[PDB]
């Protein structure tokens, strides 16, 4: 199948044996994850812009039609998309290009932690042009939400500050 | 009965002071660009009017 | 204790029932289309 | 045509009023609205148009979320066929404009710029949720009742006329 | 139709 | 056991879903009880549909009662090949006195094979009194082609026989033809009722269909009065049309304007219910779809007024 | 209409 | 530049600035340079599964033949788990003349059978052609009418060999009456089909659908009827197409068509449906139905 031996029997003698010497796409890529880090390269962010995003779309949409076992996936997919972007330091050009699109149809409970790690992890804008993108939506939804997501969003852009 | 009278007593304070306000706005009888800039102006000069409130 | 907050209460009360009045007098119920 | 401040409140009853051409998902928008044990009396009234037939004894209306849903344009033409019987002194803060059916996105029949821009004309919040899902609606419906105690004043710092200086 | 056919 | 018997017998068989071989090999006879017991139902198909076509290699099968099993094949499976609803006519006059289904079997089969010649016409009288008929056609120049019969549900005394719309041949005037002779009728003509649901067309051709404190609704007076409405045009338990009921316009929008408007519902009279109360529809809805059972024909052919 | 009791102590709540 | 532009295009496409836009009509298009009128005239009359696809990393179109190897011990392989894959380019299916070129993906199976013939096109995208580096050849169409088997896993070798993603394109009700009314307002000939548009009314227990199947012709007396700004057509225009089909429904049936949602638009230029299984492609009018699909694949893209 998969390593998979006749030596069991052999492998009790081969644990003593053991015991005798003894006595005698780049997401789940940790050691390949820095080389992009030292990369702002075209080739390299615009497949991972264009992959990030079809899978922040195909498995968003993916919540349409289940909405809770896919809430484990998708969060876990969006955890491992924080880690990656707390590591390389920057925010993701395929993240705010979908906390844009679906943050207006964004509510404030449908993965606050990470929707709202996502936000601190923002490429440098203008206010001018990030403000009625983002922050009109997280203030549509900062006021008519629960001190749990006020402080979600202000939690939020407290990281997000210390990343500007 | 005396927290929940509270509770009628803010809440009253502020519906008062919502039909003040319209009664004083339907006793007042140009620039889109500038009537949201006059218009801001009121939010940051009313936000420290009830802030310091 | 409510005897004292329920005499402002109220009086507020009157001064809201004034308002609303004022605010059925001049009663435009002004339309707004898509302008 | 309907008033903001033609009724006086009720005594801790902040009532909104749902308008919208589909009624099942009104009803069920309302039920998640009281679903939560909430600090206010919320009378939820339900309709379809807002010419709303003429009956007295109908509360101050604090609220009014014209649920706009995406997936037919009935609901939105019916909407603008209900906007023009409005306060000027309604569209201030007692306001909103739901889009249900957004996010689907293969359904919607209306592109959500028409909808923004008919919420941005007549300057009032555009709340967007997905109410056929209880997941998006008891979390909108709980973003509906903190817009209606902000526009019944039941919180006692903000005014109607103050949130939509922070919903703009 | 205006029930023709 | 002969030519285009045995092959459309086992063609006819594997159709038939696993759970209903024995209910329909019980109903065509040819496997008497001490036959079932030979083949073991359970196994799988390839092996039940090889013992069963034995079984009549055995007994020597004909076309005749072939024809036969594809009956009871399609009186459990009457959902499928959309059927249309002719209706007889008779003139001034008393009834038929004599529907002998000996007589009828005869008078059907002798102008059928008067000018079809070459057809295996097959009857099998239904015990709620609908003579099921199938016609395999086939002109004199060929042989009868048993891929896809016409079958015939003609309802014994009744004036209407209902026909299973398989291709609409040049057939389909004589189909009427030898059923409007055989049935002592005049005339025949095809109602237009053409639904899928076959049982359901039994019904509407026969009439034999229905025989919170806080959440404060604004327009209750009106979703009463929709719920009125739809309550006083769809009674109780609408059937299910489940057919194209096509609308082709000839009328000016308000020289003509032409559509083909074709509603396609899993379930049309209860999809058509269930619209003016939830805000598709108006609640006076129009009688143009309401009055598809009342008319008893989907296909209307009238003009404006 | 009067407010005082006649709103206040018949919602006792 | 490379980036950041896409940046600013996807900003300002999510800041939603007035998109009602005054279209074109559909010109009647003159086949092209070599547009191979065999290979042409087979793509017209076949239903196309639609998808958005995104840039080809690292594609060629002189790698043809070792591609079309790749991809075909790959099909098998998966039937692993009797057919010939060949890659042609079209030469004629782009918009601007820096389009990148169109090829077809054509799974044959003996004879000639062609099973599952996959189209990848890139015609008036130029919306996306300069936001991609040079490396990315960018096809944001894809149209499959084989089997769905066959195309998500043609789909697989795209994505492992070229980084290139295949989301489903669905046209919403919106775009669907949009191309529903471009396509009654040509200047088209001998109408080939009756301009249908299948509805499905949203009914929780029934699913219950309608044709508005007009007459070609009396569809485009009722377009003149609602057309006044002649060469472009205004959402204003398409709406009133739509509510003149509305108007003339309930009229009749009392139910509102508006209350329901396009699933389907049949015309005699191109017939269109939603759930992505959309483009039939009746008349040549193509590189402007395709180019509506393109820059709708583009907006899935971006």
């Amino acid at each position: 199948i998969y390593f998979k031996n006749s030596e069991n029997l052999w492998k009790t003698a081969l644990l003593a044996v053991k015991q005798r010497n003894r006595g005698p796409s780049v997401l789940n890529n940790s050691l390949l994850l820095h080389y992009i880090n030292c990369v702002r390269d075209e080739p390299v962010l615009l497949r991972f812009y264009y992959w990030l995003s079809q899978t922040l779309q195909e498995e968003c949409i993916w919540y349409k039609v289940n909405n809770y076992e896919h809430g484990k996936e998708f969060t876990n997919f969006l955890d491992t998309i924080i880690r990656a972007e707390c590591f390389l330091q920057e925010g993701f050009y395929s993240c705010e290009a979908f906390l844009y699109k679906s943050l207006p149809l964004w509510d404030g409970l449908c993965c606050r932690s990470q929707f709202l790690q996502l936000v601190s992890w923002i490429p440098f804008s203008s206010f001018s042009e990030v403000k009625p993108l983002l922050f009109d939506h997280l203030a549509q939804l900062f006021f008519t939400s629960t001190i749990y997501f006020k402080c979600s969003v202000l939690q939020s852009l407290k990281e997000l500050l210390q990343n500007w | 009965r005396m927290t929940l009278l509270l509770r009628l007593r803010a809440q009253t304070k502020q519906q008062l002071l919502e039909y003040k306000s319209m009664v004083d706005a339907s006793e007042e009888k140009k620039q889109i660009e500038a009537k949201i800039e006059d218009l801001e102006n009121e939010i940051e000069e009313v936000k420290v009017a009830f802030e310091i409130k | 204790t409510e005897e004292e907050l329920i005499r402002e209460c109220e009086e507020m009360w009157k001064d809201m029932e004034e308002c609303q009045n004022k605010l059925s007098l001049i009663g435009t119920e002004t339309l707004t289309d898509s302008n | 045509v309907l008033r903001p401040l033609d009724k006086l409140p009720g005594l801790n009853t902040a009532t909104i009023l749902l308008v919208g051409t589909e009624d099942a998902l009104l009803q069920q928008l309302a039920d998640s609205m009281l679903k939560e044990d909430c600090a206010s009396e919320l009378k939820v009234h339900l309709a379809k148009s807002l010419p709303l037939p003429s009956s007295v004894n109908r509360p101050r209306i604090d609220l009014i979320v014209f649920v706009v849903n995406l997936h037919s344009k009935y609901s939105l033409q019916n909407t603008e066929e209900s906007l023009r019987h409005v306060d000027a002194s309604f569209f201030l803060g007692k306001v909103c404009f739901l889009a249900t059916g957004a996010g689907r996105e293969s359904h919607c029949s209306i592109h959500r710029h028409t909808v923004v821009k008919l919420a941005h004309t007549y300057q009032s919040p555009l709340l967007y949720c997905d109410l056929e899902v209880e997941g998006f609606r008891a979390t909108m419906a709980q973003r509906l009742v903190r817009v209606l105690q902000i526009c019944a004043g039941h919180v006692p710092g903000v005014s109607a006329l103050n949130l939509l200086s922070l919903l703009r | 139709e205006f029930i023709i056919d | 056991m002969d030519e285009t018997v045995a092959e459309f017998i086992k063609r006819t068989i594997l159709k038939i879903p696993m759970n209903e071989l024995t209910t329909i090999l019980k109903a065509w006879d040819f496997l008497s009880e001490n036959q079932l017991q030979t083949v073991n139902f359970r196994q799988r198909k390839e092996s039940v549909v090889q013992h069963l076509i034995h079984l009549c290699e055995e007994k020597r099968a004909s076309i005749s009662d072939a024809a036969l099993l594809d009956i009871i094949y399609m009186q459990f499976h009457q959902h499928q090949k959309v059927w249309d609803v002719f209706q007889m006519s008779k003139g001034p006059g008393e009834d038929v006195d004599l529907f002998d289904m000996k007589q009828f079997k005869n008078s059907f089969k002798k102008i059928l094979q008067r000018a079809l010649k070459n057809v295996t016409v097959s009857f099998r009288e239904t015990e709620e009194n609908a003579v099921w008929i199938r016609i395999a056609w086939g002109t004199q120049y060929t042989k009868p082609n048993q891929y896809k019969p016409t079958y015939v549900v003609y309802y014994s005394q009744t004036p209407y026989a209902f026909t299973s719309s398989s291709m609409l041949r040049r057939n389909t005037p004589l189909l009427g033809q030898a059923l409007t002779i055989a049935s002592k009728h005049h005339q025949i003509v095809k109602m237009d009722l053409r639904s899928r649901y076959l049982d359901s067309l039994k019904a509407i051709v026969f009439k034999q269909y229905n025989q919170d404190s806080r959440i404060i609704h604004e327009n209750i007076v009106e979703k009463e009065r929709v719920q009125r409405i739809t309550q006083e045009t769809f009674g109780d338990y609408p059937q299910p049309q489940l057919e194209f009921a096509q609308y082709k316009l000839e009328t000016k929008f308000k020289e003509p304007l032409r559509c083909l408007i074709k509603f396609s519902s899993p379930h049309l009279l209860e999809a058509l219910k269930s619209l003016a109360p939830a805000g598709i529809a108006d609640a006076p809805l129009s009688p143009l779809l309401t009055c598809i059972p009342n008319k008893r024909m989907n296909y209307f052919k009238i003009r404006d007024k | 209409k009067s407010f005082s009791t006649l709103f206040l102590e018949t919602v006792k709540r | 530049t490379p980036l950041q532009k896409r940046l600013e295009s996807v900003r300002k496409q999510s800041s939603f600035i007035l998109t009602p836009p005054r279209r074109k009509i559909p010109q009647c298009s003159q086949l092209q340079e070599d547009v191979d009128p065999q290979k042409v005239a087979f793509l017209l009359h076949k239903q196309w599964t639609l998808y958005s696809l995104t840039p080809l990393y690292k594609f060629s179109y002189s790698n043809l033949k070792e591609y079309s190897r790749l991809l075909n011990a790959f099909i098998v392989a998966e039937k692993q788990k009797d057919i010939k894959v060949i890659f042609s380019t079209l030469l004629g299916m782009k918009g601007t003349q820096r389009d990148p070129e169109a090829f077809l993906v054509q799974i044959v199976s003996r004879e000639g059978k062609v099973l599952w013939t996959g189209w990848f096109c890139c015609v008036f995208g130029d919306s996306l052609l300069e936001t991609v580096s040079e490396d990315f050849t960018c096809l944001p169409l894809f149209l499959a009418n084989g089997a769905e088997s066959n195309t998500a896993i043609i789909g697989t070798w795209f994505q492992k060999t070229f980084d290139c993603y295949f989301s489903p394109l669905a046209i919403n009700a919106f775009n669907l009456s949009w191309m529903a009314a471009m396509w009654t307002a040509c200047k088209m000939d001998h109408y080939v089909a009756t301009t249908e548009f299948l509805w499905s009314v949203p009914c929780s227990p029934q699913s219950l659908d309608i044709s508005f199947a007009i007459h070609p012709e009396d569809a485009k007396a009722l377009w003149d009827s609602v057309h006044k700004t002649p060469g472009e057509v205004t959402q204003e225009e398409v709406d009133l197409f739509m509510d003149c089909l509305y108007s003339h429904f309930h009229r009749h049936f009392k139910i509102h068509l508006s209350a329901t949602r396009l699933v389907r638009v049949s015309t005699s230029v191109a017939s269109a449906h939603t759930d992505g299984k959309i483009k039939i492609l009746c008349h040549k009018y193509l590189i402007g139905v395709l180019a509506y699909l393109t820059e709708l694949a583009i907006f899935q893209i971006e």
